[PDB]
DNA sequence: CAGAGGATGTGGCTTC
DNA sequence: GAAGCCACATCCTCTG
């Protein structure tokens, strides 16, 4: 699907999940699907870098990320400073039908 | 406002300019007039017809009859027509009995309303 | 004017009626984004209540429908099983699988409330 | 101030 | 290739 062609978010930000050398900025938490967020900014500043938009903050890029809600990619650990989670049961109906 | 022709002479309608975005705070509210004296109160629904999808999902579809002008606070055009494609969207007017003026090539809901492109 | 002065003219001359004029395609068009258990139950319990919406699916043209002047030749569930038995721009004129929420039905113009109507003139 | 969210332009990418 | 899509961009707003 379009996502294999044209670069994502769900599908950039996890190769620095996955990946050990970029937990500097990020890290899975838990056995369940997680995630933290270690530079706000500097997370950002990599998916301008990519994106080829210098602009880029985490105001924007968050944005982007609270769309996914209505879609059922991921969701959010209420209250928690910058953690949110992927929905792959749905992933799959996003990626395959029924 | 401005007003057209329908295909029951009886009432006309807004011009819903020729392309637009899917779901989009309409450039010029619906006004929906009433030639023939009908009750101050009597409800209004559009329903939105083409060969594909052929009733696309609409958002403050319903409107209320008064001084002999039926409005809609502001209808939006979700479910989209296609390319080339536009909606020929019916018009109801709830009364004993209803009556309808069909509307062809009404407006083209595309994701896209038409940027310098 | 409610009608036209030539209502069975235009009936018979517009490209809009002859092409309603044969048995079409038609499907229930209510609730679109809701399971297909809620459309069974919404569409069986409002034909009861003498209401609903169908629409010409190859023409793309819709309507909303009323049973009535509860009936019995206006709203019919024994003709068969599985399934039930206006002034359209100035012209008065008269099944769906209550599974399916589909099937066929067309337009027939009516002389008795073409005369009534016209008469009110 | 984060966090959900409407609105509306934007740019890459399939489809006629 | 404009004409429809697409999945953010960039925006200014509330409201906990």
């Amino acid at each position: 699907m379009p996502g294999s062609g044209q670069i994502q978010l769900w599908q950039f930000l996890l190769e620095l999940l996955s990946d050990s050398a970029n937990a500097s900025c990020i890290t899975w938490e838990g056995t369940n699907g997680e995630f933290k967020m270690t530079d706000p900014d500097e997370v950002a500043r990599r998916w301008g870098e990519r994106k080829s938009k210098p602009n880029m903050n985490y105001d924007k890029l968050s944005r982007a990320l609270r769309y996914y809600y209505d879609k059922n990619i991921m969701t959010k650990v209420h209250g928690k400073r910058y953690a949110y989670k992927f929905d792959f049961h749905g992933i799959a109906q996003a990626l395959q039908p029924h | 406002a401005e007003l057209v022709r329908t295909d029951s002479p009886n009432f006309l309608c807004s011009v819903l300019p020729s392309h637009w975005r899917c779901n989009k705070t309409l450039p010029v509210a619906f006004k929906v007039v009433a030639l023939g004296e009908v009750p101050d109160g009597t409800v209004v629904t559009v329903m939105a017809g083409n060969d594909e999808n052929y009733s696309a999902e609409l958002r403050n579809a319903s409107a209320v009859m008064k001084n002999q002008v039926a409005r809609f606070n502001d209808l939006r055009f979700v479910g989209r027509s296609g390319r080339g494609k536009s909606f020929t969207l019916t018009i109801t007017v709830f009364t004993n009995p209803p009556q309808v003026a069909t509307y062809h090539r009404a407006i083209k809901v595309t994701v896209d309303g038409p940027r310098e492109p | 004017p409610r009608v036209v002065p030539d209502q069975r003219s235009k009936f018979e001359n517009e490209e809009f009626f002859r092409k309603l004029s044969r048995e079409c395609e038609i499907k229930y068009t209510g609730f679109r984004d809701r399971p297909h258990e809620e459309r069974q139950a919404r569409f069986q319990n409002a034909c009861r209540d003498g209401r609903s919406e169908i629409a010409f699916v190859a023409t793309g043209t819709n309507l909303s429908l009323q049973f009535f002047p509860p009936s019995r030749e206006y709203v019919d569930l024994e003709r068969e099983a599985g399934k039930v038995y206006m002034i359209l721009n100035g012209v008065c004129v008269i099944w769906i699988d209550l599974q399916r929420l589909d099937g066929m039905g067309c337009l027939e113009f009516d002389e008795e409330r073409a005369q009534q109507e016209d008469a009110l003139a």
